[PDB]
């Protein structure tokens, strides 16, 4: 469920801070507002106004009109803006990330076992696997900078 | 003199033997040395950034 994960889900940039912060208090505010609210629909005493008024038939009228429908600023569906971009955000940054993931760990583990191993047999193999270990360290602080 | 020049130079040869093996620990196997410290600072920045 995450204050501990969820404000460290971001990359290096700065950028997240503004948009991570106006999602987090929008949801803190929507859940205290069903809370401090009454989970009931009306009471309407009628019981005790049809026979208190004045004019006949006002009470009983008002009472009926009040317990059957009316209208609220409710929304649909339809415009699903966020449900459309979340599909789209994971084939370009978590689609993306499988592939740099999988070739940055098969460098790595070929990387260690040819530095542990000797100097005319397994040397020249050893080497090919050096230059690509270098030219990783100098790939991974492009994507950093 | 001649026997003299071979015996007194091969005593010095002996000294010298020691002191070149010596001298060369930090250039031929300080080369080992500083290669195999770059190599695991490496290791660990290459696991760093794959994690």
């Amino acid at each position: 469920l995450d204050w501990t994960k969820i404000v460290s889900k971001l990359g290096l940039s700065g950028q997240t801070a503004a948009a991570l912060t106006s999602f987090k208090k929008r949801n803190d505010e929507a859940k205290r507002i069903l809370f401090e609210l009454k989970q009931q629909p009306s009471n309407v005493d009628f019981a005790f106004y049809k026979s208190t008024l004045k004019n006949t038939a006002i009470v009983d009228k008002i009472q009926s009109d009040v317990s059957k429908f009316t209208p609220s600023k409710a929304n649909l569906s339809k415009q699903l803006n966020l449900i459309e971009s979340f599909e789209a955000k994971a084939l370009e940054n978590a689609k993306e990330t499988e592939s740099v993931v999988l070739a940055e760990l098969t460098d790595l583990e070929k990387t260690l076992e040819n530095i542990e191993s000797x100097x005319x047999x397994x040397x020249x193999x050893x080497x090919x696997x050096x230059x690509x270990x270098x030219x990783x360290x100098x790939x991974x602080x492009x994507x950093x900078x | 003199i001649l026997l003299v020049t071979f015996l007194g130079f091969i005593a010095l040869i002996s000294k010298t033997v020691a002191p070149l093996y010596g001298e060369m620990a930090k250039n031929r196997t300080d080369h080992v040395v500083g290669l195999l410290n770059q190599a695991r600072a490496d290791h660990v920045n290459a696991v760093k950034t794959r994690i």
